[PDB]
């Protein structure tokens, strides 16, 4: 089959500049059997390019096609926030049809520090017999954050998930949860519960606590 | 305007027949070509084959020996069999139709299905819990709280989580699910709103399990 | 010499007149029962030649027209449509513009070209053979 290879894997650019993705072809696709299709979050792909070169109707001129044989580019100009997606490039110059992996563009901002809220488990969840804590960042740029999880001030390390959401189109921003799960004695054993946040937007590591109880 | 919908159970066991049919509506069947495409978790996109509204079918050769996609004219659907799956079929599919309105043959994909997702495993289906995830003092920053849903302990993907019957979506963030140590999946669905509105406005989550039939409204309150 | 598998699959249509080779859309392919609805879609390249005549000085014969699968032959890397002197674009309903590799071209020396065969009902053109 006819492997395709996007360059580069992500890529992170300020609104209102130009954007260029490559994709190149393990053998020639010729000059009009190459497609690009844009797909963002929960959302089925969507057609961009097609022919290498031609714009589908409801795709702005700011997107481009070129390239031939087996190097092609992508351009976006004039990229805007709502441009945040995975780009793949898909040739049907040979059977079977196949796409690459994609090229994420993620939309440069300027930095912004998380606001931390920190909930304790419901009684609901403790009348059960378990415990989960949540701490939630909330609206920062850039994604790299730290999350620890002091409990009496003892340091918690491997009872802990984080999940992070996926690059606001609007705002551009990241939002992120951390939840610390505990048996229910564990729970009742102990009486401070902090999130400690380190990230680029807060001058120092901050904290977020409560006591169990109040 | 023409729709498309793929229907088909979520979790299927190892070795067994993955079945999916795509309904269209606003649109015919007839004149045009049909495709199934897939997306694992994470992970690009893969073209599985298409038919033609007579009949005739193309499969991508690596699945070849697994696949049969078939239309019914008659129901305005198409559909695909899958045999002998594994875990390397867990995927997102999507139907698609492939049309090219410039004239020129192009196969592209114009309009597209939402996707359904399914999931090879052994393990059973098991409903999530939903707790509360309050607004307090230690979720309040000046004007503005937060709270949320924490959907908890569930088996396969996925999840849906709406607020307020769909009211709400501004400053909605519903997190990706993180699967436990348990086997299970769990996830947090957490929106922001103004803290003077806490006694007065209600917030509620509406959580869908489907796979399980777990369908719940909780209201979140201080 | 030493054509090898370049060769159309089929004869040619011969001009006799003064108007380049058209179809109207949908028409034109050459029946192929061994291809597929998504196979029918090619190119007619116009081949001239040239005679010395009574008088002395060369002479064109009658353009010669041959058709070739999308994205095989001598144009393999035109795409369907452009516009280009000597080619003319054909396509039937149901095909699909990807390049015809699995069909390819014909080896004279392992194969005899397939007599030109159109559709009934095709509207064949003024002056074609």
């Amino acid at each position: 089959e006819i492997v395709l290879t996007q360059s580069p894997g992500t890529l992170s650019l300020s609104p209102g500049e130009r954007a260029t993705l490559s994709c190149r072809a393990s053998q020639s696709v010729s000059s009009s059997y190459l497609a690009w299709y844009q797909q963002k979050p929960g959302q089925a792909p969507r057609l961009l390019i097609y022919g290498a070169s031609s714009r589908a109707t409801d795709i702005p001129d700011r997107f481009s096609g070129s390239g031939s044989g087996t190097d092609f580019t992508l351009t976006i100009s004039r990229l805007e926030p709502e441009d945040f997606a995975v780009y793949y490039c898909q040739q049907y110059g040979s059977s079977p049809w196949t796409f690459g992996q994609g090229t994420k563009v993620e939309i440069k901002r300027t930095v912004a520090a998380p606001s931390v809220f920190i909930f304790p488990p419901s009684d609901e969840q403790l009348k059960s017999g378990t415990a989960s804590v949540v701490c939630l960042l909330n609206n920062f740029y850039p994604r790299e954050a730290k999350v620890q999880w002091k409990v009496d001030n003892a340091l918690q390390s491997g009872n802990s998930q984080e999940s992070v959401t996926e690059q606001d189109s609007k705002d551009s921003t990241y939002s992120l949860s951390s939840t610390l799960t505990l048996s229910k004695a564990d729970y009742e054993k102990h009486k401070v519960y902090a999130c400690e946040v380190t990230h680029q937007g807060l001058s120092s590591p901050v904290t977020k606590s409560f006591n169990r109880g109040e | 305007q023409v729709q498309l919908q793929e229907s088909g159970p979520g979790l299927v066991k190892p070795s067994e027949t993955l079945s999916l049919t795509c309904t269209v509506s606003g649109g015919s069947i007839s004149s045009y070509y049909w495709s199934w495409i897939r997306q694992p978790p994470g992970k690009g996109l893969e073209w599985i084959g298409y038919i033609y509204y007579s009949g005739s079918t193309k499969y991508n050769p690596s699945l070849k020996s697994r696949v049969t996609i078939s239309v019914d004219t008659s129901k305005n659907q198409f559909s695909l069999k899958l045999t002998s799956v594994t875990a390397a079929d867990t995927a997102v599919y999507y139907c698609a139709r492939i049309y090219d309105s410039s004239g020129y043959y192009h196969p592209v994909f114009d309009y597209w299905g939402q996707g359904t997702l399914v999931t090879v495993s052994s393990a059973s289906t098991k409903g999530p819990s939903v707790f509360p995830l309050a607004p307090s003092s230690k979720s309040t920053s000046g004007g503005t709280a937060a709270l949320g849903c924490l959907v908890k302990d569930y088996f396969p993907e996925p999840v849906t989580v709406s607020w307020n019957s769909g009211a709400l979506t501004s400053g909605v963030h519903t997190f990706p699910a993180v699967l436990q140590s348990s086997g299970l999946y769990s996830l947090s669905s957490v929106v922001t709103v103004p803290s003077s509105s806490l006694g007065t406005q209600t917030y509620i989550c509406n959580v869908n399990h489907k796979p399980s039939n777990t369908k719940v409204d909780k209201r979140v309150e201080p | 010499s030493n054509m090898n598998n370049t060769a159309s699959w089929f004869t040619a249509l011969t001009q006799h007149g003064k108007e380049d080779l058209k179809f109207p859309r949908g028409q034109g392919v050459p029946i192929n029962t061994n291809s597929s609805p998504d196979d029918q879609i090619g190119y007619y390249r116009r081949a001239t030649r040239r005679i010395r005549g009574g008088d002395g000085k060369m002479k064109d014969l009658s353009p010669r027209w041959y058709f070739y699968y999308l994205g095989t032959g001598p144009e393999a890397g035109l795409p369907y449509g452009a516009n280009k002197d000597g080619i003319i674009w054909v396509a039937t309903e149901g095909a699909l513009n990807t390049p015809k590799d699995h069909i390819g071209t014909r080896n004279p020396a392992n194969n005899a070209a397939i007599v030109l065969q159109l559709p009934q009902g095709t509207t064949l053109p003024k002056g074609f053979y």
